[PDB]
RNA sequence: AGCGUGUGCCUACCCUACGCCGGCAGGCGCGGGUAACCCGUUGAACCCCAUUCGUGAUGGGGAUCGGGGAUUGCAAUUAUUCCCCAUGAACGAGGAAUUCCCAGUAAGUGCGGGUCAUAAGCUUGCGUUGAUUAAGUCCCUGCCCUUUGUACACACCGCCCGU
RNA sequence: AGGAGUGGAGCCUGCGGCUUAAUUUGACUCAACACGGGAAACCUCACCCGGCCCGGACACGGACAGGAUUGACAGAUUGAU
């Protein structure tokens, strides 16, 4: 209940859309074009992207940070 | 105005003298801590400690990272800080000396009020 | 981490190393012969181990 | 004289570091330099010398009755 | 709840080979003793025949330290829903 | 001397001889035992023999306190424990009052088990030496039984009179 | 009739009281007070100050693979990467 001391409320994952038709690109031709690099590692998969920072991209269950 | 000294050398060389000298310039239970081994199978906060202490503001008070610990023995890596450890309630603020070293930070802050008696 | 901040405090020594058998109790353990095995719950069980009455 | 280091009394001073003896009025002067050093650098030992009370770690709350009237 | 679904079908197919098993009661265990062929909790696993017994197809007894499952011929059926297998193969329990 | 104890399902903490280093607590190698075999003939303490001490809060008593050194554990400060040197208080057999005890018994000692990672001022046993007094009473303190009286039966913490 | 004593001195432990943000509680004549096998550094822990996780099995009704949510990185952040 609503104690003296307030609740950090849980971290919310906001509902977005047309995320996985953001992955490639659409033009004329039918080949693919993705903004997102490729994982060579062989903890996450082939089809696995990594994310989309300002600065740095970072994997998903590989929880590796490959710098520039 | 006295200068200060530990055992016969100055704070410049204390800063200067590493560990396998410091084991045996400190005393028996000091140095039977320092060598346990790696400040790793529990003190990654403490390395993290030495790390917030080792980086430099400039000329004036001292930073302020209050801590969650009492089994610290104190290092001439970190004298004239501004820490305030843990006591189970608050933090009690205590300027880091020279002749500070030697003991532990837990010792250093009282946790229980001194006893007080009116009436029975 | 909460997986690896679960287990922080090793229980290869002290009291919380082991436990009663029966009624999974840390209290009046007894460590002889291996028995790791509560006061009262020897008392209540200790016919059937073969424990008798003869002093 | 070829006496073994160890068997002296006050052995890694703070103040010089090397092994040596103390005499009567030098353990008296020792001794009360430390009672205002540890008073003066406020630690615990330094509280509990200067309220009198016991500084070993030990119980008081039954004996020690010749604390005080 | 956020448990994986292979272990759970291993703990399935091994189910349906023999219809009990033994699991003793420890939170503090990250390792199955028997299945230690694979990465395996204990946890999960006796929350998930918790949640059989809310279904409602096995039955629990709980004797020291160690928690006790039989397997039901309604379970056995549900074991045959919901792993699609055709009457063709039952459990050893039922065979002489 | 005698009860003992001694390497583990979860579990990893067992008991140790021998050989060097160090005053010391302790450090490193080296074997035995899943146990009448190895610790272990468990060379225990007390006691005995020969000096020193000399009635003085003293070589009795070791509380309090400072420094140094080792082991356990992730961590010892509010000293975990131990070792070494200094520090040497009260205490001259304790008022009223009160407890335990009849033969290997009380008592003086030491050794095992539980507690235990480090571990005994507690408890349970084992062993050494080993007495004074008594073969009774209801005085004290309680218990039990008989007789007697009862206007009591929820039973004296009872019933019950009058303003 | 005796013997050992306790109560006296110092020290260990428990209880009451006082204190404490907390000094957790039971046990008050035999028949409680070195008792809970309770010699508490951390777990013990039941006490205080602080922060996460669900371990809400599930029955129904809103949501469903187009995403219902956990697992994390330069850095303010307690206390922790
Ligand atoms: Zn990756």
């Amino acid at each position: 209940k609503s104690y003296t001391t307030p609740k950090k409320n849980k971290h919310k994952r906001k509902k977005v859309k047309l995320a996985v038709l953001k992955y490639y690109k659409v033009d004329e031709n039918g080949k693919i074009s993705r903004l997102r690099r490729e994982c060579p590692s062989d903890e996450c998969g082939a089809g696995v992207f990594m994310a989309s920072h300002f600065d740095r991209h970072y994997c998903g269950k590989c929880c590796l940070t490959y710098c520039f | 105005f006295r200068k200060f000294t530990y055992r016969g050398v100055d704070l410049d060389q204390l800063l200067d003298m590493s560990y396998e000298q410091l084991m045996q310039l400190y005393s028996a239970r000091q140095r039977r801590r320092l060598s346990r081994g790696l400040r790793r199978k529990q003190h990654s906060l403490l390395k993290r400690l030495r790390k917030a202490k080792k980086e430099a503001p400039p000329m004036e008070k001292p930073e302020v990272v209050k801590t969650h610990l009492r089994d610290m023995i104190i290092l001439p890596e970190m004298v004239g800080s501004m820490v305030g450890v843990y006591n189970g309630k608050t933090f009690n603020q205590v300027e880091i000396k020279p002749e500070m070293i030697g003991h532990y930070l837990g010792e250093f802050s009282i946790t229980y009020k001194p006893v007080k008696h009116g009436r029975p | 981490g909460h997986q690896q901040l679960y287990w922080s405090h090793p229980r290869k020594f002290g009291q919380g190393s082991r436990s009663c058998r029966v009624c999974s109790n840390r209290h009046g353990l007894i460590r002889k012969y291996g028995l790791n095995m509560c006061r009262q719950c020897f008392r209540q069980y200790a016919k059937d181990i073969g424990f008798i009455k003869l002093d | 004289y070829k006496i073994p280091d160890w068997f002296l009394n006050r052995q890694k001073d703070v103040k010089d570091g090397k092994y040596s003896q103390v005499l009567a009025n030098g353990l008296d002067n020792k001794l009360r330099e430390d009672l205002e050093r540890l008073k003066k650098i406020r630690a615990h030992r330094g509280l509990r010398h200067f309220w009198g009370l016991r500084v070993r770690g030990q119980h008081t709350k039954t004996t020690g009755r010749r604390g005080r009237t | 709840m956020l448990m994986p679904k292979k272990n759970r079908i291993a703990i399935y197919e091994l189910l349906f080979k023999e219809g009990v098993m033994v699991a003793k009661k420890d939170v503090h265990m990250p390792k199955h003793p028997e299945l230690a062929d694979k990465n395996v909790p204990n946890l999960h696993v006796m929350k998930a025949m918790q949640s059989l017994k809310s279904r409602g197809y096995v039955k629990e007894q709980f004797a020291w330290r160690h928690f006790y499952w039989y397997l039901t011929n309604e379970g056995i059926q549900y074991l045959r829903d919901y792993l699609h297998l055709p009457p063709e193969i039952v459990p050893a329990t039922l065979r002489r």
